[PDB]
RNA sequence: ACGAGACUCUGGCAUGCUAACUAGUUACGCGACCGGUCGGCGUAACUUCUUAGAGGGACAAGUGGCGUU
């Protein structure tokens, strides 16, 4: 594939960069959730000494901000935390008018509909929630829920029938439609609990990655594992490039960038700090996303740093 | 309207109510330099020349302080002023200037915006102080 | 002093032994899973157990752990341990043997072997340690 | 650009001893306008030596009777006697104090004899940290005894004792007790 | 005796009746081939320099 | 845990030769949502739920409930 | 198994939450010079200082050195 490259070293965080969010609106507007008890913004500046210099600080929770997301624009962000609190932030003045509480335990991830009418969150409370943005009470189904934790729930960014892929610590994948609010399809076969389930904007593909050691993908049209894929370690986050059929995942310290032909490895782009000691554990890449241009990769890491990669070829 | 930042030392606590202005600083009916001790005055002046008068020229902060003792009322006015300035800059203008001033204040004094946790210890019977004991004959 | 008590150590041992699969390398996830899977009535006790759980996981990352044994990983231990060298260390085309064992083999009806090579015996019998 | 009080500069000072320079802090980031900052220096080791030398010196000023716990009085009597030494000498008071400490911090003196022994004493090296402690203690004690039963008041005995310790005059208690400590060290070989 | 400073290279331990002396290896920065045991008084860290006007004496060791 | 897991009764008993003292101390058992024990366990006691015995799947399958 | 520890109350941090004319921060009729002191008032930005309610937070958790490694 295209040869990757770094863009230097910069200071952007003192704790784990838990979540990232790049909107498809601007190339220099990124939101990051960290263990620094805050939510940070990143305006990319394309300077050698500094790339993203913070301008605004977002403090509104009591625990780790578990997941931050943007739908399509750059006006509002949706945030969850470890106290079960849901929030939305306007970037105009750094405040919030409304608070959503529905979880008595941990909240891991939250989903924002492209049309801003559905808020779906994963919780350790063992309860999938189906709520909205304006606080309008809607019919909800509590049956056929997970028997274990509920980690990550995402959204399909297209004008079609809504779909929720709910993953749990039960090693199960559950399929939900907003119209019927029932379990259309159940996928089993994981040897370990599933961490993150993601969907492509095409509205026909889905993937799951956790501690089972497999980043095997599922098709949401009917429901069946289609492509085989094994890993060297556990999987924590997945996505697709929103221009290619690429599957982007982090295998801990390194990443898994496959080719478009047949998803066969060409060269693992290993990253490691040059040191005389091999006794230092490599950082684990919790999450990653593509930029607006699609050639810049922004990823959070266990070493409280942002590794910004781009293409230079040769 | 305050930046909602507060500042403490010992049982004392001070908050800087904040508004848009031209850097006029006042402490409970008095500006920052007419405070009585005139030897702790340098302790009150620490921030305004630690980072310069220019940074204290576009924001009006009134520091209200309630607490015990003279010096314990100090280390609250100054810390409240510095942390109020840093919070005002962080929430209003940007972080780069805020980060610069935070680094400057921490380098000069790491306990410039963090509170001093120490408090007076309780007293246990059979002694006048926390650790002192009554004298007895052998 | 920061020495862990046998209560914290024993509970963390049982947690690793029984719920290895869910447990990870992060302390906070360990705390959450320990709260979910066991009734630990004290937050401080929860946190002590989670810290020992994290340290034990790092210990397994180093490799073997002396104080615990999990069969779910013992099977893969035996899987790794099945190491077979390509050429057996016992198949040496030339084996040096002493004249006395040469005589023993000749009396054992194995004097016609071809891999044996006689060795020069030591000229002295100075094998004991000087007494004193 | 930080100056002690309002006019003492921290660029004219030089240690030129190499022995005790990390336990003396006048030129580094430890520069402040007020010799009164409390701090957490006395709650852990490897952090007690980061206190500025002037801060430690003013900390050890108050002692005996009600005089203890009057750090503000120490700030006053330290701005005083420092104006006095600067007018008497014309030199920078910080460098004069550093000279007095270098001249007064004992190098070697007696303790117990190696592995075991209490009948007599055996000479050993004095740590730089303990030697600055001893120098400050002798300075303060000599000053307060010089004030003791004397017509002259405070802010004088400090000044003259410090200036003699810097110069080596035998009227200084600090450096005479220094020479005493090395004489005991020599006599206890 | 010639004046020659010594820098601390290892804190051996504590000695004395009340455990106030400190055995420490000290090296002279002239040849780095000599590293003698010295008993020292007072709070001693690792890596400072001890002024030595006298070096014909050694600390009890081994 | 002594205050609520222990019931203590100190009484004076009559005797011909004097007054006897009796101290009856009972450690109350633990039962949850019950009427014979405190609703919280001993803080030094940690209880672990036995995990499920689910067979690990060896091939992904589509289950229709 | 008891004791130790765990435990409880306390001392410290949450601009996260349930909120308070028996608490204040915000509401202004000398604007006393043509942007300012208030607990000299010139008589509805809501919980930030105050108040202990429920959760959270710290565990030797990360790095390095020593150590049956």
């Amino acid at each position: 594939t295209e040869q990757m490259t770094l863009r230097g070293t910069l200071k952007g965080h003192n704790g784990w960069v838990t979540q990232i969010a790049t909107t498809p609106q601007f190339p220099d507007m990124i939101l990051s959730a960290s263990r620094d008890k805050t939510i940070i913004m990143w305006k990319l500046t394309r300077d050698e000494t500094n790339y993203g210099i913070p301008q605004r600080a977002l403090r509104g929770h009591s625990h780790f901000v578990s997941d931050v997301v943007i739908s399509s624009d750059g006006q509002f962000a949706l945030s969850g935390s470890w106290d079960g609190t849901l929030r939305l932030w306007d970037l105009t003045t750094g405040t919030t008018t409304r608070r959503f509480v529905g979880h008595t335990k941990d909240v891991l991830s939250v989903a924002f509909s492209s049309d801003n009418r559905q808020i779906v969150s994963g919780s350790r409370d063992k309860t999938i929630k189906l709520w909205n943005t304006l606080g309008v009470c809607k019919y909800t189904v509590q049956d056929e829920s997970h028997s274990e934790w509920v980690s990550c729930v995402r959204f399909s960014p297209n004008s079609s029938n809504p779909i929720i892929v709910s993953c749990g610590w039960d090693k199960l994948v559950k399929v939900w439609n907003l119209a019927n609010c029932k379990l259309k399809t159940n996928h089993i076969g994981h040897t370990g609990y599933l961490n993150t389930v993601t969907v492509s904007p095409d509205g026909s593909l889905c993937a799951s990655g956790g501690k089972d050691g497999q980043a095997m993908l599922w098709d949401l049209n009917e429901g069946k594992h289609l492509y085989t894929l094994d890993g060297g370690d556990i999987i924590n986050a997945l996505c697709f490039s929103p221009n290619r059929y690429w599957l982007c995942a982090a295998t801990g310290p390194s990443i898994k960038i496959w080719d478009l032909e047949g998803k066969i490895i060409v060269d693992e782009l290993k990253q490691e700090v040059i040191s005389t000691s091999s006794k230092a554990e490599p950082p684990q890449c919790t999450s990653l996303a593509w930029s607006a241009d699609g050639q810049t990769l922004f990823a959070g890491y266990t070493d409280n740093l942002v590794r910004v990669w781009q293409v230079t070829i040769g | 309207q305050s930046v909602q930042v507060f500042g403490r030392k010992k049982t004392a606590t001070a908050v800087a109510h904040c508004k848009r202005g031209n850097g006029l600083i006042k402490v409970n009916g008095r500006p920052l330099e007419m405070i009585e001790p005139r030897t702790l005055q340098y302790k009150l002046l620490e921030p305004v020349l630690l980072l310069g008068k220019e940074r204290f020229a576009g924001v009006d902060i009134r520091v209200r302080v309630k607490g015990g003792g003279h010096v314990a009322q100090i280390y609250a006015i100054r810390q409240s002023i510095s942390k109020a300035l840093v919070a005002y800059y962080q929430k209003y203008v940007d972080e780069a200037s805020k980060k610069e001033i935070k680094d400057i204040l921490i380098q000069y004094d790491r306990t410039l915006l963090v509170a001093d946790p120490r408090r007076c210890e309780s007293k246990k019977f059979g002694g006048p102080g926390a650790r002192a004991r009554y004298q007895k004959s052998y | 002093g920061r020495v862990r008590t046998k209560t914290v150590k024993k509970a963390a041992r049982v947690i690793i032994e029984k719920y290895y699969t869910r447990l990870g390398n992060d302390f906070h996830t360990n705390k959450r899973v320990c709260e979910e899977i066991a009734i630990i009535p004290s937050k401080k006790l929860r946190n002590k157990i989670a810290g020992y759980v994290t340290h034990l996981m790092k210990r397994i990352q180093r490799g073997p752990v002396r104080g615990i044994s999990i069969k779910l990983q013992e099977e893969e231990r035996e899987r790794r341990d099945n190491y077979v060298p390509e050429v057996s260390a016992l198949d040496q085309e030339i084996i040096e043997v002493d004249p006395d064992t040469k005589e023993m083999l000749k009396l054992l009806d194995f004097g016609s072997l071809s891999n044996l090579q006689v060795t020069q015996p030591t000229v002295g019998m100075n094998f004991k340690t000087p007494r004193g | 650009d930080i100056k002690l009080f309002g006019k003492w500069s921290t660029d004219d000072v030089q240690i030129n001893d190499i022995s005790l320079q990390d336990y003396i802090a006048v030129k580094e980031k430890y520069a402040k306008y007020l010799p009164h900052s409390a701090g957490r220096y006395a709650a852990k080791r490897f952090r007690k030596a980061q206190c500025p030398i002037v801060e430690r010196l003013t900390n050890s000023m108050m002692m005996h009777g009600r005089n203890n716990g009057k750090k503000l009085m120490t700030v006053r009597i330290v701005k005083h006697a420092f104006e006095i030494i600067h007018l008497l000498t014309g030199e920078n008071p910080l460098q004069v104090l550093v000279n007095a400490i270098i001249n007064s911090g004992p190098r070697e003196d007696s303790t117990r004899i190696g592995r075991a022994g209490t009948v007599r004493r055996q000479a050993v090296d004095v740590s730089p940290l303990r030697r600055v402690n001893q120098a400050i203690w002798l300075l303060c004690t000599g000053a307060r005894e010089a004030a003791f039963r004397n017509i002259k008041t405070i802010a004088e005995c400090l000044a003259d004792e410090l200036i003699n310790a810097a110069k080596g005059s035998s009227n200084s208690y600090a450096i005479k007790k220094k020479d005493e400590l090395e004489r005991v060290a020599k006599s206890n070989r | 005796q010639p004046i020659k400073l010594a820098r601390v290279t290892k804190v051996l331990g504590r000695t004395g009746s009340q455990g106030q002396c400190t055995q420490v290896r000290v090296e002279f920065m002239d040849d780095t081939s000599r590293s003698i045991i010295r008993n020292v008084k007072g709070p001693v860290r690792e890596g400072d320099v001890l002024t030595l006007l006298e070096s014909e004496r050694e600390a009890r060791r081994l | 845990p002594v205050n609520y897991y222990v019931d203590t009764a100190v009484r004076h008993v009559l005797l011909r030769q004097g007054v006897l003292g009796i101290k009856v101390k009972i450690m109350l058992p633990w039962d949850p949502t019950g009427k014979i024990g405190p609703k919280k366990p001993l803080p030094d006691h940690v209880s672990i739920v036995e995990p499920k015995d689910e067979i690990l799947p060896t091939t992904p399958i589509s289950e229709q409930k």
